[PDB]
């Protein structure tokens, strides 16, 4: 389950079109989203965010969260 | 254990087997670049951004590097056939490939000899020299039909070339260039200009001899009853023979006194040139400020960067000499010429002459789109006027678009009559390979080679020898008709070289490399 | 069948590179439009990037293969005569390419297909100047409103109002009656920060990029003033061997200075009996281009100077005001010079541009610089390009009499009266010169499929519309369907449409002259 | 030492692969002995490619580690010197005698045993031609110079050379008669200087009785020709190491002036040692000056206004052979000349050869001189380099004949009648030597089937008609259609070897035969 | 096969290539016939060529001398209905091949 | 015509591979003496064929070497129809075998 192998239009990189990247676009974002779901409202519950030294904090801030959220896809 | 340290081995059957596909190889980059319908090949180098579009049989056969030595040979046998006239280096290479693409044939399924295939091809190349022989055509007499022939010449060579879109401009451009020369056939008498802007149609030729480069700092820009003086002197830091001082000072302003001395030493020798009587002073070398100043003050025009090739073309004009001496204003040649115009021809000053000493020389001065069009137009004109001042000397002509490989095929077919056996097949390889120049032909058309050219044969073997293979309609008409002609002289050079070139290639049975350093 | 077996294949080398060309103009007939859809793009760098402009993808997409680079010279050449729809001529290729791929199917070499195009090409313009309203440079009417709807789809939709008939003036002042190809480089857009975008102006002899003195006694403005430019820097003597200056003493550190200033002021001297009131200066950051003292000694001379100038000024400096570069002091003269009516230095918020007028020179020509002003960097920025869009819908008008109405109306046209001019041939001439219609109709697909329209619906209703009617109908994104597109202002000049075509046919063509690749070294 | 990268061969392996790579490395010149023989490519180790049919050429451009080969190398080494033309087929007639040894080695024949057959066979085979050879420089001694011609046309047959060959041939004989006198039979091929330049045609080539160089007088005013000067004597030519001029630094100069005193000095010296440098010619009474190093601009004149042409930068090995010719020395210095050191020629002169810009010069002498120049000429620069030792080897067929006036007809009719010698006393002999005769006269007709092979001939149908030609009728020479002329019988063709290089042909071939037999143990160790 | 890889020609066009050309050679055999009416005598002689020719590549071809007049005059005692019904084959072992006789019984 | 020329010229190239195989299968040399055979039959004189014995060209005539002319008649007449049957066929279609 990728998309890749284009075998042709010889380039210095990967190319992707048609319904592959419009479900990439998907996945991409849905993922990014899903995190902030849980802290919608003021019901909602906070959560870890660990960085690469290996510390981390804690808060329920939905503009600190994704800041602090690490996004590798260009739709997300 | 023999050899060693890298060397490349090749035996009997090795050898024969790597030389026939390796000159078929080579003969295969340039097939399709043969004919006015032929196409274009790429190459591309190890940076891959200088890729380069270009259709010329001998910048493709020169470019791309081969590990055959047998193919190398055929890379100098090509340089050789641009060295004499400059085109037709593929037709040469791709009829050599031909022989050798038979054969093999001669060799495997033939059982013949291969020196037998060399004396074969030997009586075989003669008798399509004297099917040229026989089939030539010149006139003499008429000047107007010769002149109409150097045209068709002119289209036939202008084929194949960028310059194929104006060539019924270029054709009458480069037919009425060698007429204004009418003599010694060097090509330095025309020289080449390339300027940008406007189409390639806006060329002209001036019989006046244009000059690339300017005269001094200020100073009038129309010369008038000039008289040039060609020189080459050194004008910079001036003294005759006094050579082995130097200057050693303590302070600067004691050096800036004996510099006055190279200056005052300098007027000397510039007052021994003012003797002679000049309105203009050509130098090869460059000129320093302070003696352009006092050439101005007498008013000598001083022209500078001269190279060797302009100076060369001064001497066919004016007809002046080196004149290294100074050193007495008699027994020294002077030329002249009556004006000297500054022209400003795609933004940069020129030197336009006029009313030389019995000029036969004359410039051609092309307008391109790019740099690019320019390049290649430069070779491609280059090579069309060295046909042209050729057939000056040879005024025979034949038939070309496949009919003169077409009746060569027959009377090498008509000398294969009567011959002993092994020589019959290799003969008999000969025409087939003459009939694959043009099969060739029709196929960079894109028409079908198989029906037409065997059409063609049926007509020329019966009879009616006249039309050839017509790339335009898919039709067989006149090659006289069509304006398509070829100079006998290019044709005998051809089946010379390219026999030449096979006889070579025949009599290799191994490739022995020493131990590279 | 029993024929020629083609054991060895080059006919591969050229179908990949047709399929791998077509591959690009895949990508790129999405971006067609107003309508059309934006392509992602990260360089290797790793910065991301996306735009629909045609011209700038193929910039940006870092191609490779050879015949797939030779479509982003195609795309060069189309914005050098045209100047828009790069992303329309890419998509041309492709169709003749698709279209080639079919006729290498029936066994069409491919010779004979360049050949095809050619007088497909060639009697499709002529085609095209059959329908062709022809317009004049004397009805400023038309010309106004043919830029001002051209820069709707531009960040300033409504104060192209004002924008329209300044590029239409600044190109009629120029231009004359009859002339074929006007220089638009040679018009000047010098933008500059502070202002806004209801002033503007059209400045006859130049525009400068630099203010001209900072230090005491700058006079900043001139008037009957000669301007030069100076390729020369004034500096106190440097020998490039090696030097040392010891100066213990204050007696040796005047001794040093009053030579160095006697050194700048005989080239002020100089400057001034050449009659000189403005000097430009080449930009140098190797050493030093105009000592202080020297500025000093020219400021006493009222003598107005103006340093950092950039080398591509340099090359448009020599044009509009027809003077000569100055390599050296020496050959410094009052004949290289510009006569100029009037110089100086306006300042406007902390600007302090300086504009020159009145040329008043033989060598003087098509040569006009324009001032655009704005608050924000998106301001003088998408203003500049609006006008040079702007200036190449007035340059193909005047190269090329006559406007044809856009939304896909004449690929269809030509397509529909060119198939009808095919019956009438024999043997070849039949068979290919369909195809090339075939291939016209891939413009007015892409622009209902990036609408949202349906392919095959759209181009029926409009090959129904021009059997009865005329060119006037065509694609209209504003209805959302097919209609007049005359009416609603959408007008595509023919020199867009002359230019696509002609450089289509000649792309293709040198694609298919391709039979091989090899690599040389 | 070093037990590793060490190869050995002894017995049974060792008499069968030193046969086997011999013929591999022998089978490469096989093809090309012949006048028909195939060219061969050999790239330099630059990268040079160059291609020539000549077994030594091809010896030598092999660079092999095979100490089997080296030995065949070897021969061909000692076959150029003491010869210098059947280099090719002295290494194949050695393998033929190989392979020969091979068969009778497999019979269980010792390797002395075979070694002495072919020695016994030889100095059977030398009796044989002896007794059937002919004298040419007898009776009439035109009629020498008429087939001394007419056998060196043969050995240029097989070169481009076969054109124009007619004056070619002509240009060998006169060169030997030259450097020869009747009474000392003596050629000696340093005498003959072979050069040969680009452009013209080849059939422009001529002899001079003298010196011939190419270079441009230093002043270009300067006469062209140098005569005698009106009852001089001679033609005074010197050679000196040294320029006419004031002398200067050949690494560096850098002469710091301080003070106008030496400025004032230097200007008036040097001017001065103009004239003093010039005045050193007539001191000398020297018309032609060659010197190792160039001359001022003022030295060009004074030399113009005094007629003394000058000639700049000429090779130490080409002043000795003008010193050689017109009895001259090289000068170290302007101090040693004198007229005992001045070369001593009759005419001097720069002759101009059509449009071409080289113009050479002649230092002649109107007698018969010590040495003489081979001058070629050229349209292509192979075909001078082919021309060259075309004629070279002219050169060395033009030696043994003058040399050796018995001659033996060649081309394959004398290997034959060595053949049938042999053949015929195999059988007297009754000894284990009648295998090793019968396989020495296969081995001799290996020659004429390889021959035939080259010329597109059945060498089997060739060999058996060459005998019985040579049977039914009389031993006289019959040689083989290789050239392609009417019929056999060379004697009609002229076809002319010298009886003294096929004796040491046939005998070197065979003393290398015997010394690999002599051989059974190879040790090769690593390269250090 | 030469005339399609090598070629380019259509099979049904080689097919009327063949047609044309074969009946061409059957043309040459009728302009090259060559056949004697008169001298019976030497006729017999043709037959005994023909025979030999039959003969060879088979093993009758060591005595053919012998058997090529066998089967001249085996037909010629015929003269008739050419139905080889009139001539049997009987096989008997021993003797050399040129022992056979022939029977008109 | 065009496409009849080559095959026609193919036709006659088969006919002179017969007297190749027969020379073949003799030992002799089929280069050498079909080729001089083509020669000496064409200029004028046509009797001789290849000698299967000596090696030599020498007359049929004369060495009574003669063959009939319906018998060479029903060779070239249906091997040129036979190679016009195989050569037609496009296509093979092999059924299930039973």
């Amino acid at each position: 389950f990728n998309n890749s192998r284009s075998d042709t239009l010889f380039l210095g990189g990967e190319k992707i079109s048609g319904d592959d990247i419009r479900n990439q676009n998907v996945l991409a974002t849905m993922a990014v989203a899903n995190v902030v779901k849980s802290s919608l409202g003021p019901v909602g519950l906070d959560k870890m965010l660990v960085d690469d030294i290996g510390d981390f904090t804690v808060t329920n801030d939905g503009a600190t969260i994704l800041s602090l959220l690490d996004v590798q896809h260009p739709a997300g | 254990q023999i050899f060693g340290d890298q060397v490349t081995e090749e035996r009997a059957e090795n050898a024969r087997l790597s030389a026939f596909v390796g000159a078929i190889a080579v003969g295969d980059l340039v097939k399709s670049t043969l004919g006015p319908k032929g196409m274009d090949k790429l190459l591309q180098s190890a940076s891959s951004n200088t890729c380069m579009v270009t259709n010329d049989g001998a910048t493709i056969l020169k470019s791309i590097p081969l590990d055959n030595p047998a193919a190398k040979v055929l890379v100098n046998i090509s340089k050789v056939q641009d060295d004499e006239v400059g085109d037709g280096t593929t037709s040469v290479t791709v009829l050599s490939a031909e022989l050798l693409r038979e054969a093999e044939k001669l060799i495997d399924q033939s059982k013949i000899h291969p020196q037998t295939i060399i004396e074969g091809y030997r009586l075989a190349s003669a008798a399509a020299l004297d099917a040229l022989t026989k089939a030539a055509v010149d006139n003499s007499h008429d000047k107007t039909m010769f002149r109409e022939d150097l045209i068709h010449i002119a289209k036939t060579t202008l084929s194949s070339k960028i310059l194929s879109q104006d060539k019924d401009h270029f054709a009458e451009l480069a037919t009425n260039a060698i007429l204004r020369l009418k003599g010694s056939t060097n090509l330095e008498h025309i020289q080449i200009i390339k300027i940008l802007g406007g189409k390639l149609s806006d060329s002209f030729l001036d019989e006046g001899f244009i000059l690339a480069k300017k005269f001094g700092n200020n100073q009038p820009k129309r010369i008038e009853n000039a008289k040039i003086l060609i020189a080459n002197t050194t004008l910079d830091t001036d003294k005759v023979k006094i050579f082995g001082t130097k200057f050693k000072v303590d302070s600067t302003a004691k050096l800036a006194q004996l510099e006055k001395a190279e200056r005052e030493k300098m007027k000397n020798k510039i007052a021994k040139i003012s003797k002679f009587g000049i309105n203009t002073f050509i130098n090869r070398q460059l000129i320093y400020d302070y003696p352009e100043q006092l050439f101005t003050d007498l008013g000598i025009n001083s022209i500078e960067h001269a190279d060797f090739e302009g100076v060369e073309r001064l001497a066919l004009v004016t007809g002046g000499e080196v004149v290294s001496t100074f050193d007495e204003p008699s027994k020294c040649k002077l030329g002249e010429c009556d004006v000297i115009e500054e022209i400003m021809l795609g933004e940069q000053p020129f030197l336009k002459f006029s009313g030389c000493k019995a000029g036969e020389a004359c410039t051609i001065v092309l307008r391109g789109a790019t740099d690019q069009t320019l390049d290649e137009a430069e070779r491609s004109l280059h090579d069309a006027l060295s046909v042209l001042s050729q057939t000056t000397k040879e005024t025979r002509t034949v038939l070309g678009g496949g009919c003169a490989e077409m009746v060569m095929s027959k009377a090498v077919d008509t000398e294969a009559q009567n011959i002993d056996g092994k020589k019959s097949l290799a003969v008999e390889a000969f025409a087939r390979a003459l009939r694959q120049l043009p099969t060739i032909l029709a196929d960079n058309a894109g028409f079908d080679s198989s029906e037409l050219v065997s059409k063609l044969r049926s007509s020329i073997y019966n009879g009616i020898s006249t039309s050839g293979l017509d790339l335009n309609n898919g039709t067989i008409a006149d090659m006289r008709q069509l304006g398509i002609v070829e100079s006998y002289k290019l044709k005998r050079a051809v089946v010379s070289s390219a026999s030449e070139a096979a006889e070579v290639l025949l009599r290799v049975d191994n490739i022995i490399r020493a131990r590279p350093r | 069948n029993a024929t020629f077996k083609n054991k060895e294949k080059p006919q591969e080398v050229r179908k990949a590179n047709i399929i791998a060309a077509r591959s690009v103009a895949d990508a790129i007939r999405t971006s067609l439009g107003p309508k059309g859809m934006d392509k992602m793009i990260k360089t290797s760098r790793g910065e991301i990037i996306i735009s629909n402009d045609g011209h700038t993808i193929l910039k940006q997409m870092a191609i490779l293969h050879p015949v797939a680079r030779m479509l982003v010279e195609v795309s060069a050449a189309q914005d050098s005569e045209a100047g828009d729809g790069t992303t329309s001529v890419v998509i041309l290729t492709g169709a003749l390419l698709g279209a080639a791929e079919r006729l290498l199917n029936k066994g069409i070499h491919p010779t004979i297909i360049a050949d095809s195009f050619q007088s497909a090409a060639k009697r499709s313009v002529d085609i095209l100047l059959e329908m062709c309203h022809k317009v004049s440079l004397s009805d400023r009417e038309q010309l106004v409103r043919a830029a001002s709807t051209s820069l709707s789809s531009k960040i300033v939709s409504q104060y192209s109002s004002f924008l329209a008939p300044l590029a239409v003036d600044s190109v009629l002042k120029i231009s004359d009656e009859n002339s074929k190809n006007v220089d638009l480089n040679d018009i000047r857009l010098v933008k500059k920060v502070g202002g806004t975008i209801d002033d503007t102006e059209m400045i006859d002899g130049v525009v400068l990029t630099q203010t001209a003195i900072k230090s005491a006694g700058g006079p900043t403005r001139k008037e009957k003033a000669k301007i030069g430019l100076i390729q020369f820097q004034i500096s106190p003597p440097k020998p490039d061997t090696e030097n040392n200056i010891i100066v213990n003493d204050y007696r040796q550190m005047d001794k040093i200075l009053k030579e160095e200033r006697a050194y700048l002021l005989n080239i002020c001297k100089k400057i001034k009996k050449a009659k000189c009131n403005v000097l430009l200066i080449q930009k140098s950051i190797l050493r030093d281009a105009v000592n202080d003292l020297a500025l000093h000694f020219l400021s006493k001379l009222n003598i107005m100077v103006v340093k950092d100038i950039e080398r591509e000024e340099i090359e448009f400096l020599s044009k509009g005001l027809g003077c000569k570069p100055i390599a050296d002091i020496e050959l410094f003269t009052e004949d290289r010079l510009g006569s100029a009516d009037l110089v100086e230095e306006i300042d406007s918020d902390g600007s302090k541009i300086v504009r020159v007028t009145g040329i008043r020179n033989n060598n003087a020509r098509p040569t006009v610089s324009v001032v655009i002003r704005g608050a924000n960097n998106m301001i003088i920025d998408e203003t500049e390009r609006s006008l040079h869009d702007a200036l190449c819908v007035i340059r193909c008008l005047v190269k090329e009499r006559g406007l044809i109405a856009g939304g896909g109306a004449p690929e269809i046209e030509i397509s529909r009266r060119l198939s009808k001019e095919a019956r009438s041939m024999e043997g070849v001439q039949a068979f290919i010169w369909q195809e090339f219609a075939s291939a016209l109709e891939v413009i007015p697909t892409t622009l209902a499929e990036n609408a949202g329209l349906n392919s095959i619906k759209v181009v029926t209703e409009l090959r129904s519309k021009h059997e009865n009617g005329e060119l006037n109908d065509g694609i209209s994104v504003r209805r959302s369907g097919t209609t007049n597109t005359y009416e609603e202002h959408i007008l595509q000049p023919v020199l867009v449409s002359t230019s696509a075509i002609t450089l289509a046919s000649e792309c293709v063509k040198s694609i298919l002259r391709i039979d091989d690749i090899a690599f040389s070294r | 030492k070093d037990q590793g990268n060490k190869k050995r061969q002894h017995g049974l392996e060792a008499k069968k692969s030193h046969i086997l790579a011999a013929r591999s490395v022998a089978s490469i010149i096989k093809t090309s002995l012949g006048p028909r023989g195939l060219d061969k490519i050999l790239i330099s180790p630059d990268g040079e490619i160059t291609i020539t049919n000549d077994g030594a050429t091809i010896l030598s451009q092999m660079e092999l580690d095979n100490e089997i080969a080296k030995l065949l190398v070897q021969l061909s080494k000692s076959q150029d010197d003491e010869i210098g033309d059947g280099t090719t087929g002295v290494v194949v007639l050695a393998s033929a005698l190989l392979d020969q040894a091979l068969e009778l080695i497999q019979k269980g024949i010792h390797p002395i045993k075979i070694a002495n057959g072919f020695d016994e066979a030889a100095k059977l085979a030398i009796s044989k031609l002896e007794e059937t050879c002919d004298d040419i420089s007898a009776s009439n001694d035109e009629l020498f110079r008429d087939f001394l011609l007419r056998a060196a046309k043969t050995s240029l047959g097989s070169k481009i050379v076969s054109k124009d060959h007619d004056r070619f041939a002509e240009m060998a004989v006169e060169a030997v008669i030259n450097v020869m006198d009747k009474d000392r039979k003596d050629v000696d091929f340093d005498l003959i200087k072979m050069q040969g330049r680009v452009g013209g045609s080849i059939s422009d080539s001529k002899l001079i009785n003298g010196v011939i160089l190419d270079k441009d007088f230093s002043h270009p005013q300067m006469p062209k020709c140098v005569l005698p000067k009106e009852g001089s004597d001679g033609v005074k030519l010197a050679i000196l190491t040294c320029p006419f001029e004031p002398p200067k630094p050949k690494t560096k100069h850098k002469l710091d002036i301080s003070s106008v005193e030496e400025y004032q000095k230097l200007q008036t010296y040097e001017q001065d040692k103009f004239k003093e440098m010039i005045d050193d010619v007539k001191k000398a009474g020297a018309d032609v000056v060659i010197c190792q190093w160039g001359f001022d601009d003022e030295a060009n004149h004074l030399l113009l206004q005094n007629d003394l042409p000058a000639v700049r930068w000429v090779g130490g090995q080409e002043l000795e052979h003008i010193a050689i010719s017109t009895n001259g020395r090289i000068v170290p210095r302007f101090q040693d000349l004198s007229k005992d050191k001045l070369g001593t020629c009759s005419r001097i002169y720069e002759q101009e050869f059509g449009t071409t810009k080289d113009r050479m010069l002649i230092i002649e002498q109107s007698k018969e001189t010590k040495t003489v120049t081979c001058f070629v000429r050229g349209s292509n620069k192979m075909i001078v380099d082919e021309a060259e030792r075309a004629l070279h080897d002219s050169l060395c067929v033009v030696r043994n004949l003058v040399k050796d006036s018995r001659v033996v007809y060649g081309g394959g009719a004398a290997e034959v009648t060595m053949s049938l010698a042999v053949s015929e006393e195999a059988d007297k002999q009754r000894g284990i030597d009648q295998y090793a005769f019968r396989g020495f006269a296969q081995a001799l007709d290996t020659i004429p089937m390889t021959l035939a092979e080259n010329s597109g001939l059945d060498p089997i149908g060739t060999l058996s008609t060459l005998k019985s030609k040579q049977l039914k009728e009389k031993i006289s020479n019959i040689g083989v259609d290789c050239l392609g002329y009417g019929s056999n019988d060379m004697k009609e063709l002229f076809v002319v070897d010298p009886f003294i290089g096929k004796k040491q042909q046939i005998l070197l071939a065979t003393q290398l035969c015997r010394m690999i037999l002599k051989i059974d143990n190879v040790i090769i160790s690593g390269k250090d």
